[PDB]
């Protein structure tokens, strides 16, 4: 009953233009856990929404969805070479202390580092 | 070399140049908020510090989507009057991805993973060329 949340980034590095496949994919990706609970950061397949975005997902630590999410999230970093994706991870009881300002961006800096690609 | 006599000035187009150009700009580079100036916090430097190698190039605006800046909050030394402004460099390391780029171009180099040649090595082909 401990809440991790996995604050992940996307980011978009310039080496190669990204096709709206790829833009697609990811969005599917991101929008599979969205549910009318955190409606806010619904993935469009546009780069406003896709390039440069913090998204805090809330995860139950002992249950296995969490590590299977993050997973497809490093596999598709590692396929598409020229979108870059950056996961960080804080429990909920550190997380909500902080304050709303900027706090995805707090998180990620006193949040343990997850995987850079 | 006026610091070392025995040892020349060179290279430009070396990490460690490159990088004291980068480390010069991060470490004077400040935020004005409406309102007053401040520098960059520890984190934020970390955060920043790593990401001319990561991309192609450390846009401003782009800067500003890494630390979640909000509006409102401005970089100084830079014309925040013309349009677009944010677009700007801010930091670009050539030599690094030219390098980068002639091994990806040619079949050694996975593109977009890091350059794993040493620093020395690096600074010895700028030297070079």
């Amino acid at each position: 009953s401990m809440f991790k949340r996995a604050i992940i980034f996307t980011s978009f590095n310039g080496f190669e233009k990204v096709s709206r496949t790829e833009k697609r994919r990811l969005a599917k990706i991101i929008n599979a856990r969205v549910s009318i609970i955190d409606e806010y950061l619904r993935a469009k397949d546009t780069n406003a929404s896709l390039d440069g975005q913090y998204r805090a997902f809330l995860f139950n630590d002992e249950s296995p969805a969490m590590t299977e999410f993050l997973a497809k999230l490093k596999a598709f970093a590692e396929s598409c070479t020229g979108i870059s994706i950056d996961a960080w991870e804080i429990e909920e009881s550190e997380y909500v202390r902080l304050p709303v300002e900027r706090r995805d961006f707090l998180a990620a800096a006193n949040g343990k580092e997850i995987f850079k690609i | 070399c006026t610091f070392e006599p025995a040892e020349p000035k060179a290279a430009k187009n070396t990490y460690t140049a490159e990088r004291f150009i980068w480390l010069t700009k991060l470490n004077n580079l400040r935020i004005l908020e409406q309102g007053s100036e401040r520098p960059l916090t520890d984190t934020e430097r970390a955060t920043l510090m790593d990401e001319p190698y990561r991309k192609s190039k450390l846009t401003y605006a782009q800067a500003r989507k890494l630390l979640g800046l909000e509006d409102t909050a401005f970089f100084k030394g830079l014309r925040y009057g013309k349009d677009n402004a944010e677009a700007s460099t801010l930091m670009e390391m050539k030599a690094y991805h030219a390098i980068s780029r002639a091994l990806e171009k040619e079949g050694l180099k996975d593109k977009k993973s890091p350059l794993n040649l040493s620093p020395e090595l690096q600074d010895e082909i700028g030297t070079a060329f």
